[PDB]
């Protein structure tokens, strides 16, 4: 699963 | 049970709304599993003030974590004091004699663990100071904080408030639930809903039906595959304006957007912050116009 | 109220018994000026376990601070858990699920005030989870704490557990308190009695009456000649063998020599500890001779 993830 | 990398995570996800009655919803479409009615459980928040009727003023908490404290009064409007609910229990028993006038603070706080079978919803068995009875179930645990303020001019207020929690043993893994496995990451939403959108860039996927009321805790269930448990973990959450309501009991609480961004957004800009017109006291001498004044969203300053 | 240093020493002295009562002695002689009876509160520990006669082993709390557990059994003699009731309740509810048995731990803990007349004893009002009632008096903390703990094979223990302490306002003065104003330096003695010491060489100065129960708190009262009232703050203590003993509803109870150097050293030595005559089966399994066997003091190892 790759889910990328909201930015910093 | 000791990496949560290692567990299934379940299709079950497991929320509690304001009146405190328990659903089982399932996380693939916001389908309600399964609920419980509060009769069965105790309120979330049960606020019991000397009246806001003749003093312009209510006490409110935010039903969630430590159970923060906040307040408002129609001559400034709604503040967030520095106190915590749990907080103050655990700084009993206080007296302090103003110099003027006295108060007292007297605590109790309980704790539980139910049992309940996921499938179904029935509690197959209840722990602790509650009522203590005897596959694919779960068990959850429940603190329950009461406060009782004693002042002696009379100005007597007297708090309970309750709020689900993990099996203290589990909580590490929720330290490691720091964004959904899955891709989905769902929220209380309007109208007594949880919303449900993608992680990468936050678009709705469902909506779910109605719950009796406002939802304010919510659970992920993992399974462990060997010993085949289930555990549960609560629901990560996303990266100054509160929301105001009260429960069918008639206690005020607050909902921040530190707690409940995406509600608090979804929300209506309460009468009270906007208009004047609203800010006047008549209003606050009927309690219909006065519930009717705050509720909605104002902006602690 | 904000340095002990200003602040009458008052020659009155409160304290605790193990059964539960309070009294005010006269610190310049051990005089008991007034005593209340433990019906009034509560029992400071009652442990309720599954059967010592059966199996050889019981349950033992220090009353004191956060109530530390102990725990004896014929096979190895007393000792010393890591845990403390407080600790334990603090971190409910717990489920462990051995493997082999499983437990669960429910907790409570409940916070009380009580405003007594000084001079007289008389209990002028009481507040929290407790019975709300409403010059020279004195106002009084006391947390009571609960641990349940519910083993499914059965082995059901529940433990509770009170302990008196001042307003927690106060507790600052607490850490001012390092060794007493006075010369004095009064602690708990042989035969249910306080003993008093000068500070200076160690020297027994005055011993009280005897007290309906072994004293296991003790408080200075200051005076604040400005506001003029009654604070009390824990009386100081001096700079690993510990003393069993049992109450009246026979619940076991420790006293470290960590927190009672005075008393266990003035203690005799317990019966098991001396002969293995008195290590044998029949002995425990009844309840006078097993009772006679562990009183008096043990050594940890």
């Amino acid at each position: 699963v790759v889910v990328v993830v909201v930015v910093v | 049970n000791r990496s949560l990398n290692e567990l299934s995570l379940s299709d079950i996800l497991i929320a509690a709304d304001v009146e405190g009655g328990l659903h089982a919803v399932d996380r693939r479409n916001g389908h309600i599993i399964w609920s419980i009615e509060p009769e069965n459980f105790q309120p979330l928040i049960e606020i019991q003030e000397p009246s806001r009727l003749e003093t312009y003023e209510t006490l409110i908490i935010e039903p969630f974590g430590d159970g923060n404290i906040y307040y408002f009064n129609a001559h400034q409007g709604l503040q967030k004091l520095p106190l915590s609910i749990r907080q103050l229990v655990s700084t009993s028993p206080l007296h302090l004699k103003t110099n003027e006038d006295e108060k007292v603070y007297t605590g109790s706080m309980r704790t539980i663990m139910y049992t309940i079978n996921m499938l179904n919803g029935e509690i197959i068995s209840a722990f602790g100071p509650g009522s203590k009875n005897g596959e694919n179930m779960i068990v959850i645990g429940k603190t329950i904080f009461e406060l009782g303020i004693h002042s002696y001019d009379g100005a007597s207020y007297n708090v309970t408030y309750s709020t689900w929690q993990q099996n203290v043993l589990d909580v590490p893994l929720a330290l490691q639930n720091t964004f959904s496995k899955d891709g989905m990451c769902i929220a209380p939403f309007r109208d007594k809903s949880l919303l449900a959108s993608d992680l990468d860039f936050r678009i709705a996927r469902w909506v779910s039906p109605t719950f009796p009321g406002i939802i304010v805790g919510l659970f992920d269930v993992f399974n462990d595959l060997r010993t085949n448990e289930n555990i549960l973990v609560p629901h990560p959450f996303n990266p100054n304006k509160v929301y105001l309501d009260q429960t069918s009991n008639l206690s005020w609480f607050a909902l921040s957007s530190q707690n409940f961004p995406s509600l608090v957004e979804s929300a209506p800009i309460s009468r009270y912050a906007s208009s004047d017109r609203w800010r006047v006291s008549s209003i606050f001498e009927d309690e219909t116009l006065f519930k009717n004044a705050i509720m909605g969203v104002h902006q602690i300053y």
